[PDB]
């Protein structure tokens, strides 16, 4: 791995046109970026997939899975935040 | 949050 | 990440590192208040590993970094191994982070926000740059 953090800016997809990488692995819970000649790998996962909105970088997805060898060319997965963060509010009230 | 004291140079 | 470039230093303040006692990093995460840090699931997190905050140079024996003890590990329940669905992972610091200018937390959307396809965002991280 880098001894230095690296970044790389990708775009969004479609869950619709993410299927037609993934198929049905392509759950409501999960949000695909990438196939843009960058690819988060092995020693990513758990971090950020952060956008911009209204001036500040709000967390959209967390690096989750993908292609075994770090593809380019394919669509990577992360964690939909947007169905998550109602579960992220009940765990730090109660905690 | 979100806005970094230090900005992101893309 | 393939084909990235190195960040501007404290750029990605939110940014942290999950490594093990051996030093070894394993997985990446984000400080989203100084007691939380949200990663995956499948990062398999103990409270034996540490949170490593404000690191630029992993590399480096000169950065001010923060070697955060974890109190808890808050596995989504929801979580399907078998399908890596609901991929997210709670931590709770047993000692609270201490936001400075190259430390502190990133946004979380509302349950009902919006971010359309072809929209360009960004991602970050310590993984493999060649596979
Ligand atoms: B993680 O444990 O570092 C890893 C990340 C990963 C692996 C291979 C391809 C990827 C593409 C996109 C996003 C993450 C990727 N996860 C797993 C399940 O090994």
């Amino acid at each position: 791995t880098p001894d230095r953090l690296q970044q790389a800016s990708l775009p969004l997809l479609s869950n619709t046109n993410c299927k037609k990488y993934w198929g049905t692995k392509i759950k409501d819970a999960m949000i695909c970026a990438g196939a843009s000649g960058v690819s988060s790998c092995m020693g990513d996962s758990g971090g950020p997939l952060v956008c911009k909105k209204n001036g500040a970088w709000t967390l959209v997805g967390i690096v989750s899975w993908g292609s075994s060898t770090c593809s380019t060319s394919t669509p990577g997965v992360y964690a939909r935040v947007t169905a998550l963060v109602n579960w992220v509010q009940q765990t730090l009230a109660a905690n | 949050c979100g806005v970094p004291a230090i900005q992101p140079v893309l | 990440i393939v084909n990235g470039e190195e960040a501007v230093p404290g750029s990605w303040p939110w940014q942290v590192s999950l490594q093990d006692k051996t030093g070894f990093h394993f997985c990446g995460g984000s400080l989203i208040n100084e007691n939380w840090v949200v990663t995956a699931a499948h990062c398999g997190v103990t409270t034996s590993d540490v949170v490593v905050a404000g690191e630029f140079d992993q590399g480096s024996s000169s950065e001010k970094i923060q070697k955060l003890k974890i109190a808890k590990v808050f596995k989504n329940s929801k979580y399907n191994s078998l399908t890596i669905n609901n991929d997210i992972t709670l931590l709770k610091l047993s000692t609270a982070a201490s936001f400075s200018q190259t430390v502190s937390a990133v946004c979380l959307p509302s349950a009902s926000d919006d971010f359309a396809a072809g929209t360009t965002c960004v991602t970050t991280g310590w993984g493999l740059t060649r596979y």
